[PDB]
């Protein structure tokens, strides 16, 4: 549900990413990753929480290197 | 764990 919206709002933030549409994409990026944070807060299995906590690294560590790069200019 | 999560989407916002 809420993990479906953030599936969504990601697909487009990657898309945005590879079309080089950085603070389109950077603003998707954080409200994915919002979305995967309420998931997160919301599970109580320690695996599913483990492996949502790899996933958002993950979209974290990209939106950190375009932030970066945005920051620059 | 989420509180280190919550505070790196913070700076990003910022």
């Amino acid at each position: 549900p809420q993990s479906t919206a953030a599936a969504t709002v990601l697909k487009r933030a990657v898309e945005l990413d590879s079309e080089s549409r950085y603070p389109q994409a950077l603003v998707c990026y954080q409200e994915g990753i919002d979305l995967l944070l309420q998931v997160l807060k919301g599970t109580k299995d320690n695996t599913k929480r483990c492996n949502l906590r790899e996933k958002i690294s993950k979209y974290m560590d990209r939106a950190e290197n375009i932030k970066k790069y945005l920051d620059q200019e | 764990m989420e509180d280190q999560l919550s505070r790196r989407l913070a700076a990003l916002r910022n």
